[PDB]
């Protein structure tokens, strides 16, 4: 069924699974026409496909050329996402194919189900959780590679960096979702927190700074404070 | 004008014949229905007074045999049987009419309701959906499940309707995923009409038969099947123009005939609101849309 708080540890068991987020597939800049109407111009997007156990990220970059001459782009975006996910599964060796795919928005269920008819033993699941994956484009290196792309392109990342050398997947996912929830609620401040100390750097082969265990505690605390605050500033509490 | 005689009526029962019903008392002197119109299939059906559980009945065509009803006190139901001896049958029927022990099929002149509900229903096709080849008539009841149902348990007592599944490979061409899911014309016109049913009349006949089994027996799998076949047409952008106009007529009479007090269970809100207000064919069902609004504006 649906993934929720009750069955949250299934994510870190040994059955391969992927989250699919489509929030950033179709992106625009609504603007004004010389005639005073409004027109959109698309920019490059991405599918966020993530193995929550291993941190492997399959970042499919959606180039603006995909949309040319197409109608009803918000609906196409969902079928284009489902086509790309099924192509990814097909490209993987059988022993690497997921046993479940969890979509972060329920409107992806039918598109993905239809594109995956050839894989009847892969379960397509919604979730009740409000995961903050839309904020993946606030990670500078991911945003950079999407915006520089001149053609369709798949880029592979580990979104946990080397954290799994020291912490479990469960803890790694919790750090990721906290970091992403903070960037989604107040990107400016979240980035100020992560980069304030010029002595903490991001390795060329990583996405996040090189924090000690103690420094990660301090960072996580600061991210929590920001999320509650903005919850205050947003709700006046 | 043909006749279905009854040996007797030992238990109290509501008897139905097409869209009509009447009550017979326990051991009332009752020996059948005469003046049944030739040229149509018919259905004669039963609901016991003592146990409204199980509506059941028999589809038949009087041109294919002499049929009569006889209660079975072992199996506990009114059974249809064929009489092979022609002069035995005429003589039995003739005696029962002389004694005026038979009720008359009240075919009011002006009325074409039955014709319009069974226009495309053939006995030959009924008997492929309901497999029991030693008989010329077909038994159906409330509880019989469909082939598609048994996939999701006795195959002999099943309803072999054509399986329709909008999220299946039969329905969805590789590389046309989105196209074929949002516009089902491929599945309707190529897979089903050209491939399986061969023509629209056979398609309409199964649609009509599914609805009648849903209405008369409360057969849930038949209602599923009726709705599926409507949705496949309403969700195809390309349908032959003659099929669209006929469909409006077909549905109109089904909605007209439905008991008002049964609409809560026999009509699927989603299918009808999609067909009437959102689908490709939302503008091609004027008569059906009019009667659904005068009569069931609540569901909508
Ligand atoms: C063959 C047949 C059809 C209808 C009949 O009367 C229906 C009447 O309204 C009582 N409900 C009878 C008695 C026979």
């Amino acid at each position: 069924g649906a993934m929720n708080s009750s069955n949250y540890a299934e994510l870190f068991n040994n059955d391969i699974k992927l989250f699919v987020d489509d929030t950033n597939v179709y992106r625009v800049t609504v603007h004004k026409t010389f005639e005073g109407n409004v027109a959109t111009k698309a920019i490059n997007g991405c599918i966020f496909t993530l193995n929550p156990k291993t941190g492997h990220l399959f970042l499919k970059i959606i180039h603006t050329s995909v949309w040319a001459g197409q109608k009803r782009l918000s609906q196409l975006a969902k079928w284009k996402t489902a086509e790309e996910v099924s192509a990814l599964v097909r490209s993987l060796p059988k022993e690497e194919q997921p046993k479940q795919i969890i979509v972060t928005r329920k409107a992806m269920l039918d598109p993905l189900e239809v594109h995956m008819l050839d894989f009847p033993n892969i379960a397509i699941r919604p979730t009740e959780l409000r995961l903050p994956f839309s904020a993946a484009m606030s990670i500078d290196k991911l945003s950079d590679v999407v915006m520089k792309a001149t053609e369709p392109q798949m880029v592979l990342f580990n979104i946990y960096d080397d954290w799994l050398d020291r912490i479990s997947s469960y803890t790694a996912f919790s750090r990721l979702t906290l970091l992403l929830r903070a960037l989604k609620t107040n990107e400016e401040s979240a980035k100020m927190i992560l980069l304030s100390d010029p002595t903490i750097t991001i390795k060329s082969y990583h996405l996040w700074p090189s924090f000690t265990d103690e420094q990660w505690i301090t960072i996580e605390s600061q991210m929590r404070d920001l999320i509650l605050t903005e919850y205050g500033r947003k709700y006046n509490v | 004008m043909n006749t279905v005689p009854f040996t007797s009526a030992p238990i109290e029962v509501t008897i139905g014949i097409d869209q009509y019903s009447f009550n017979v008392k326990e051991n009332q002197p009752f020996h059948g229905i005469k003046d049944i119109p030739i040229g149509h299939v018919h259905v004669i059906h039963f609901q016991h007074a003592d146990n409204s559980s199980m509506r059941y009945g028999y589809w038949f065509d009087c041109r294919m045999g002499n049929f009569y009803i006889q209660y079975d006190p072992k199996d506990g139901l009114y059974k249809m049987m064929e009489e092979r001896d022609g002069a035995k049958f005429e003589n039995i029927v003739h005696n029962f009419k002389e004694r005026q022990m038979m009720v008359s099929y009240p075919k009011i002149d002006e009325d074409d309701t039955w014709y319009n509900l069974t226009e495309f229903v053939q006995m030959d096709k009924i008997r492929k959906i309901v497999r029991k080849d030693e008989n010329q008539f077909s038994y159906v009841d409330s509880s019989m499940t469909t082939v598609q149902e048994n996939e999701l348990s006795d195959p002999a007592h099943s309803l072999n309707y054509t399986v329709i599944n909008f999220k299946s490979r039969e329905a969805i061409r590789p590389g046309h995923e989105m196209e074929d899911f949002l516009d089902k014309s491929y599945y309707l016109n190529t897979v089903m009409l050209q491939g399986i049913f061969k023509n629209s009349s056979n398609y309409f006949g199964e649609l009509q038969f599914a609805f009648l089994n849903a209405m008369f027996f409360g057969n849930y799998g038949s209602s599923l099947q009726w709705h599926a076949m409507i949705e496949l047409i309403c969700s195809s952008a390309t349908v032959p123009k003659h099929m669209l106009d006929k469909l409006d007529e077909i549905l109109y009479y089904q909605i007209k005939t439905l008991p008002e007090q049964y609409s809560d269970i026999l009509l699927n809100e989603r299918v009808w609101n999609i067909c009437l207000y959102s689908s490709f064919q939302k503008n091609s069902l004027h008569n059906t849309e009019k009667i659904m609004e005068n009569k069931y504006p609540e569901l909508l």
